[PDB]
């Protein structure tokens, strides 16, 4: 991991335009819809019975805000994602037992959401930059497995 | 195989792609080459620079093949037979690379189909590309 | 896909599990729980202890779902529509798990049938368990 | 990552009985036969035309002995796989571009090979122990990737 100075500027700039109340919700819900087995981890959130119930489930939407909160934090600390996410790693690996491949999936669906909302501004170089971020985040989260 | 609703979604997204499929193909190859540099080693004799003629030409080939798979969604294994020997047997593309291109295709589709790239469609497109990938990485004599 | 030789090879080797199907089926499961304890959370009501009767029991079932997959190879997706609704839809088993049990099945077989577990046969078995897994994680119902 | 002293002495006991000039080639030749895309990484090794060509290939057997050794060095100091493998990780990732999922496959193919040879002696607990060694090795090799 390591974003060049322009990738870091670009990622920070695009992020200031992100709706913080929704992006996380959309990405989390899309993960549950696109990769159904991830639903098992959120059984206590209520209605997940159909794709539309997932996308409309409000506990999923609100948990998404926290998921986004974490990406924002990893973002503000790009050169120390391991320690930024250490407690989170502990939780996800030791207590929740989420297979790490899912960390990649979520980063990747968050990337699709960004592309979806920003369209053409989500350029190939900006994508490549967010791909380093999302990979960094998934790697730190999986640390307690290593 | 795809559910009847998956087939309806793929045809809806891809129909909207329309005449632009080759352009989107080239864009998705570009996104893949920049996001995952390792993918470039599969094209050592190619000029992969921004806007290169060879990438656009390769984008067209990928887009045209995908359009054929769409029109043969229930028999891709036959419609794509020749691409599997090519990618699996001759080029030996590591399976991991299909998820990168597939992901980059989704990403390209998202940045271009503001309205149709809904959660449901996105799930459908994903399964279709995984199905296409599945065929290209198979190898049955 | 399962080329003639893969099919010939799997049938060849599985038709050697014999009366040992439930034995090996249970051992593979034990191998999986012990090596990747995360797999045990999918059986919260089972006594998963060393020689448990529930594991021996469930061992048999796994063994038989495989034998029927053998003798149904050109149409496994059908001799298993029910197991997929069970594992994917209902139980939500994260796909990586099928790779862990498939690996444990290979191990149980290598540990028991050395002369059958040849490189080419190892290869065809793995391609089989992979296809079974693909189906068990399927969407079409 | 952490083997119990009991598992530790278990791996060590079984490894001491491993034919060093042969198990490596076995594991490598089998990785190439079972996941054929791996062959692309060793096309310079000569005849890889069939399963038998691959298993009897001499550049494949020699390299296999090199792979067994690195494994031996990890096993010799399970506490510092990262260290032992730092340069190895560099080479496989920066110079050879090997997707890390393959490290997991070679590890598991090695496990199958051990089973094939020690028969009933490669019991579930011994296997459990080897799975940690093999996972830790795959992780220390994928390190330069993050
Ligand atoms: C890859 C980026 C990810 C980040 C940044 C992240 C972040 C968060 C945050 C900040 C929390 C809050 C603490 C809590 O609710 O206990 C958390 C909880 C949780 N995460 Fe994630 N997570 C990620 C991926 C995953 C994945 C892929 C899954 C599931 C397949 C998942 C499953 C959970 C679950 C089950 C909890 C819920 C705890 C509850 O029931 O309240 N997370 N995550
Ligand atoms: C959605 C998936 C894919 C589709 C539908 C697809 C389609 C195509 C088509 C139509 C061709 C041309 C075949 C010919 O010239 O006769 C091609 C060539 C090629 N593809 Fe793919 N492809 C896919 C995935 C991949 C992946 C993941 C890699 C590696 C990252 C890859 C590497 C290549 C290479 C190296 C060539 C040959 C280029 C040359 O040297 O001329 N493809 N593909
Ligand atoms: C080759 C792979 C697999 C095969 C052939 C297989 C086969 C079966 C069969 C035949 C049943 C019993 C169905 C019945 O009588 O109603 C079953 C149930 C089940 N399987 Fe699998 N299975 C496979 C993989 C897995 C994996 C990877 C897991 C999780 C690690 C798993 C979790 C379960 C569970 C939790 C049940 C329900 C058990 C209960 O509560 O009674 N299976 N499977
Ligand atoms: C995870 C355990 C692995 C171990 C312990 C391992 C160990 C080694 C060692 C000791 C070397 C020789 C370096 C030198 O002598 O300077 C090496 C070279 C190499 N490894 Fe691995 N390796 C592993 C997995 C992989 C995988 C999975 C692939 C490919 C799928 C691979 C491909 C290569 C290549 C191509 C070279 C040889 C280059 C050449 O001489 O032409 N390695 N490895």
């Amino acid at each position: 991991v390591h974003l060049t100075p322009e990738e870091k500027s670009a990622v920070t700039a695009l992020w200031g335009k992100v709706n913080v109340d929704e992006v996380g919700g959309e990405a989390l819900g899309r993960l549950l819809v696109v990769y159904p087995w991830t639903q098992r981890f959120f059984e206590s959130f209520g209605d997940l019975s159909t794709p539309d119930a997932v996308m409309g489930n409000p506990k999923v939407k609100a948990h998404g805000k926290k998921v986004l909160g974490a990406f924002s934090d990893g973002l503000a600390h790009l050169d120390n994602l391991k320690g930024t996410f250490a407690t989170l790693s502990e939780l996800h690996c030791d207590k929740l037992h989420v297979d790490p491949e899912n960390f990649r999936l979520l980063g990747n669906v968050l990337v699709c959401v960004l592309a979806h909302h920003f369209g053409k501004e989500f350029t190939p170089p900006v994508q490549a930059a967010y791909q380093k971020v999302v990979a960094g985040v998934a790697n730190a989260l999986a640390h307690k497995y290593h | 195989v795809l559910s009847p609703a998956d087939k309806t979604n793929v045809k809806a997204a891809w129909g909207k792609v329309g005449a632009h499929a080759g352009e989107y193909g080239a864009e998705a190859l570009e996104r893949m080459f920049l996001s995952f540099p390792t993918t470039k080693t599969y094209f050592p004799h190619f000029d992969l620079s921004h806007g290169s003629a060879q990438v656009k030409g390769h984008g067209k080939k990928v887009a045209d093949a995908l359009t054929n798979a769409v029109a043969h969604v229930d028999d891709m294994p036959n419609a794509l037979s020749a691409l599997s020997d090519l990618h699996a047997h001759k080029l030996r593309v590591d399976p991991v690379n299909f998820k990168l291109l597939s992901h980059c295709l989704l990403v390209t589709l998202a940045a271009h189909l503001p309205a149709e790239f809904t959660p449901a469609v996105h799930a459908s497109l994903d399964k279709f590309l995984a199905s296409v990938s599945t065929v290209l990485t198979s190898k049955y004599r």
